[PDB]
């Protein structure tokens, strides 16, 4: 028999396939999957910061201080916000929170708020602070209450609701996020009973801002057994800025407000029913945690943290070895 | 395949060659075995690794979609956001999927080339001191012991040293 | 002298060329054009569904019910809308249709409307509902008419204009698209003659929407002989939602409204003909009937169309370099 | 060419070879003619077909322009929409045109390789029973039959069968 | 014996490219496609100078802050440069409504032509000469006003009557104009300057309506003012007419601009020099034939494509393997 | 390199060949030299120039970012604009960087292929009338004239003309 030398290549037991422009389903000896399709179906901490669980409250219910939202009442620090799709506690006294979307965007930008009394009830003189509660807004204990951050001001027994004024000067280095309202009664009779007779107004100003509104009296379809409405409003009092409040009547006054810190993170507001657990993540998507070193992911385009690039692909397997052509054994 | 070696004039691979991508199989009076060509395999490993890391690095940005709400008077800008995000999703899905199909074609060709060049390299050393048996195999016209085999693999094969012997046997047949 | 066998490749009569990175104008034996540059210059049905031809009416003229747009009036269902660029019948009494662009976008999303009487004239008590016409809004048969979907409510010959009220509860399955207006007289003389003396308001509300407006009296430049204006409004009454209306004067009442049913919507602004033709891909500049992957016709289309690119030609070599002898 | 066969050492193509991309031209006492190599031709067709369908499939999404209207207080968002739509237009236009130029270069190269590998397949069959002329043609040192020509085309050429006849003439 | 060898070119090049397979490859020839170099200045574009707003913002310029008088006439520009620390803007505190749209509309122009739209005589029986404030000094007068507005006040003895004005754009160019509404801090300032009673400002054209009345209240002091002005702008189209009517609190349009006609507004401290450019970015001039640039995405003129890359060097030559000497 | 010639079986390049990319080196009793093959060089220059121009042409569009301001009630659209603009920037940066890496790989392979094909052109002309030294060099078994050298270079080498001289020299050795 003659001595032989042969030139050839590696084969192995790989059954893993790739596609090329010229050919589909090519089995190759070595390959790398570049795409991640696995997730943990939960929310974890990012930057070791817990997310804020709004529970049975919406974002509106939370920062207006819906009485049923007292669990969240106060001081809050977060890496992102989780809002449950069927949270029941939002705007309890019917009406519009004006520029809502842009409020939700601003809140998302923040990383922490500190609640504080902005205008003490004493600020308003000659008017009744105490009577402003409604059955539309119960707490979990009292059937007639009102948002923690607002005072519904009423005229006192005297016929007159006087001009009231309030000033807050922001000396603090942090912007303040604050709210107020204007109350629209269903009828002239309720308007007379609650507030003075005659033309009413709510006027507010800062160095950079103006606001004027008067009541728009009409009967509206009942919501929470109410045919009257409140126009809710929000604003941000910059560091160094001063707020002037002046009202003839129909004012839902700012009471408590929030010192606001913006963040260097994204941040996010995830509307989801997934559980929050005591875990850590590098990449949190709205449908779950990715815990991966892959380049691409097909889980979700919406995330916070460092995630792989989102694509619609099912798989992105790069060949690294060669065509696998093992010997046929019988 | 494009260089025609893999799944080509060399019909199958070797499960027995476990230390490299590209290699030699030899048989002689001393024995038989498989041995990877270390130099060509290691260069292919470096190259393919660089390719993978390049693709990963160029793919290391992420378009970012956002949670923003839109009101019932914001149909146009809401659709604008949607068409924008989907637009970049479609561009990046296309980029990644086409790149993988393309690079997979070219990586298989690169391997095909390294096998063919290894074959040609041996072929040009052996000249007519060996006979082509087909399937990338040569039968020597002379005794080729382990040191002879190694010299083929090393690129230091001595055609003059064996030319008389191989010429005599070529005649005898 | 010896026999021969030669290895070689196909050649042919092709004068079709491609470009590559290395070389332009390479004649190749077989190739495929991926780009479509031809179109039928007309409008066709899409899913066997005719488009809506607005003819001499703008979108505003149509859904407010401009009297000259009567051909349009009633139920409609469509695969896309064709508005003619020179259409002359729109807002006939001068004024602004508030959030117009957003209205045009909502209407575009739809496939069909059903017109119905939302508020009978009898709804409003103690006022005149028969006199709200104007020489700025003629029909083809009368010199002084009004929008068919609105009622311009005026004082009864015997004063005054009382508080009027109306409610509508959407019990149905479908969203309702409706319209109203606020009249802004040029004078206090027109104000006093049409409506009372006194401060007038127009208030409307639903479970989720609040509206309040009062008249803004001043003379604007004459448009269709009118220095008065109407502010027009639209909204959408969701299923389950109730609308409350309340005014003191200056209300242009909702009369008729549309059940609205909502894919890809298209409003094409074009003068091209609508023909008794069927199609799968409709572009604003015409039909593409084609199997190709790309098209250079238009980025604006409805149906399943090829992808729009600015390329002249996208020809892929399939065969090889053509070198005939 | 990159593999150097097409418009290279095989200087021209064959209008006469009608039934294939790559193939054989023979001449012998019984005549001359053309025959496509069926296996390599079909494999190239399969490959090129797959390439065309992959491209068509990847190009299957569309970016849709809308032509919404914008008011005289909406210059910014109107412009945002325009630049957005023009931007995706420019990316896809670039993607399509660049891909066609690149793929066209590679497809011509693939055809060139298939021709070259066919030439080497024959070459290695024939060995010294034939002279390799410069031009993809082989001149036999023995009489090659139509049957002989067929076996060359089938990969079943018998070198020993003609070796001694070939040696004679190759030296004589 | 005699040799023939086949080979390739080498040279003393030490310039490298990267490859998908291999980094730092020395090649004999190559082309850098990216420009990373800039002249840190602003130059003319199309042999046309930019408008330096200097110590004025766009508001200060176009409203005519008294300290911005250097910029008072016709201006023609290729682009606008606004310095970041410019201190002359809105001197009497208040909001310039739709400010961002005004800045984009101005950025799309290339020329304005200033002209008196409403002479002071337009408004009868009021005082047009006392409308100045210590909030708006010129450099020589401690109390002045915007050059483009008139702050109308009631006459010394008489009540404030209904004033009216019309301007008919019989020209071929759109007109950019401005007005305002004064919101006094007190009912006392209100009654002093204007009449007793409800006041309004109303304006309209064929296509636009405006109505506003004073919102009286004390706001935090800004340049010593607790009052405010609401500023507004609009564009009177060719053929359109503007009607103005008010009984008080009107800050009237005086001077306006015929507006002519990619534009750019650069906020920057770079100097404008006697030079020409074909490509101007916000951080400097590109003087290059390269295809890409990493200087800035913000530019005017014809610039190469912006990318984040440091270098885009294309091999044209082969791998460089010169003999070891 | 993928065709195995450059920095491969032809170990180095020639600083002395200054008139072309690819060339012949000869030595004979009349002297020695380095001379470019002009046709392959010029064809390669034309192709590469075309590649560069095509890329420049394809890249000559510009996405344009804008100077627009947004108010404190326009955070959503302001961010939409920023994501849009960053999005196209990332897409184009990717397109340019990947194209450069990919085309540099393929350009180096094209040079390697042209060298390889030149080498094969000579080897098939010379047949057994010359001895393959390594490094892409052939030693003639016969006296090879300047005129003979030109005939190898322009593809007109007359193998039979030197076959007898060659064989006589070959096996005398
Ligand atoms: C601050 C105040 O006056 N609160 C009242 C409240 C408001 O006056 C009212 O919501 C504005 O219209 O009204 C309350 O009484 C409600 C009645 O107005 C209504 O007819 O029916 C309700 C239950 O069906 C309720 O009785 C309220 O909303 O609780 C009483 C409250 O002290
Ligand atoms: C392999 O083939 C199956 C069907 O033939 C297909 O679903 C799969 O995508 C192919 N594998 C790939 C893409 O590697
Ligand atoms: C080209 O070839 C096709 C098929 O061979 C033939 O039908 C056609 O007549 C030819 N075209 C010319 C040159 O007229
Ligand atoms: C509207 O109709 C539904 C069902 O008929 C009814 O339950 C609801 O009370 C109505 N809404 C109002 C408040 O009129
Ligand atoms: C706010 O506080 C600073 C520091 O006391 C003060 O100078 C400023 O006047 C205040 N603002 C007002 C309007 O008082």
């Amino acid at each position: 028999p003659g001595d032989k030398i042969c030139i050839g290549y590696h084969a192995n037991n790989s059954t893993t396939q790739v596609d090329t422009l010229l050919e589909k389903n090519v089995t190759v000896t070595h390959s790398v999957e570049l795409l991640e399709n696995q997730k943990e179906k939960r929310f974890c901490k990012i930057m070791n910061k817990a997310p804020l669980d709004l529970k049975d409250c919406t974002i509106e219910g939370w920062i207006l201080g819906n009485p049923k939202c007292d669990l969240l009442l106060g001081d809050q620090s977060w890496s992102y916000i989780v809002e449950r799709p069927n949270a029941q506690n939002g705007i309890c006294y019917p009406g519009v929170l004006n520029e809502l979307e842009e409020l939700k965007a601003f809140i998302g930008s923040g990383e922490r708020v500190e609640r504080f009394e902005m205008f003490p009830k004493s600020t308003w003189a000659g008017v009744d602070t105490s009577r402003g509660v409604t059955n539309a807004c119960p707490s979990y204990t009292i059937d007639s209450s009102f948002y923690r951050n607002l005072v519904w001001i009423v005229k006192t027994d005297s016929a007159t609701y006087p001009v009231i004024k309030g000033t807050y000067n922001n000396t603090g280095t942090q912007p303040i996020l604050y709210f107020w309202g204007v109350h629209h009664p269903l009828d002239t009779t309720v308007q007379d009973n609650l507030y003075g007779s005659g033309d009413k107004y709510v006027r507010m100003g800062t160095e950079s801002m103006n606001f004027a509104k008067s009541p728009e009296i009409a009967a509206r379809p009942a919501v929470n057994d109410q045919r009257s409405r409140i126009d809710y409003y929000w604003s941000v009092l910059r560091p160094g800025e001063t707020l002037n409040v002046e009202s003839n009547g129909n004012l839902i006054a700012p009471w408590y407000a929030y010192k606001f810190v913006s963040t260097n993170k994204k941040g996010a507001v995830f509307k989801s029913d997934l559980p929050i657990e005591n875990c850590d993540a590098t990449c949190q998507t709205i449908t779950g945690v990715l815990r991966t070193n892959k380049t691409f992911q097909n889980v979700s385009p919406l995330w916070i943290g460092e995630c792989p690039k989102y694509v619609k692909s099912e798989s992105l397997r790069l060949a690294t070895g060669l065509r696998n052509v093992p010997q046929i054994a019988t | 395949g494009i260089f025609g070696a893999i799944a080509g004039f060399i019909e199958g691979g070797w499960t027995g060659m476990i230390d490299g991508w590209y290699g030699y199989h030899h048989e002689n009076s001393q024995g038989s075995g498989y041995a990877a060509d270390r130099e060509s395999t290691q260069k292919a490993i470096d190259g393919i690794t660089n390719k993978v890391n390049s693709i990963i690095n160029k793919m290391n940005t992420q378009f970012e979609a956002v949670d923003h709400e839109f009101s019932n008077l914001e149909r146009r800008i809401g659709n604008l956001n949607k068409r924008m995000e989907d637009g970049f999703l479609d561009v990046w899905t296309y980029n990644a999927e086409l790149l993988v199909l393309l690079e997979n074609e070219r990586t298989l060709d690169l391997h095909d080339a390294n096998v063919k060049n290894l074959y040609e390299k041996v072929k040009s050393q052996l000249r007519d001191n060996a006979n082509d048996l087909g399937n990338g195999c040569f039968e020597f016209w002379h005794k080729c012991d382990n040191e002879c085999m190694e010299s083929v693999k090393n690129g230091t094969y001595d055609y003059p040293k064996y030319q008389k012997e191989s010429k005599l046997n070529r005649q005898g047949i």
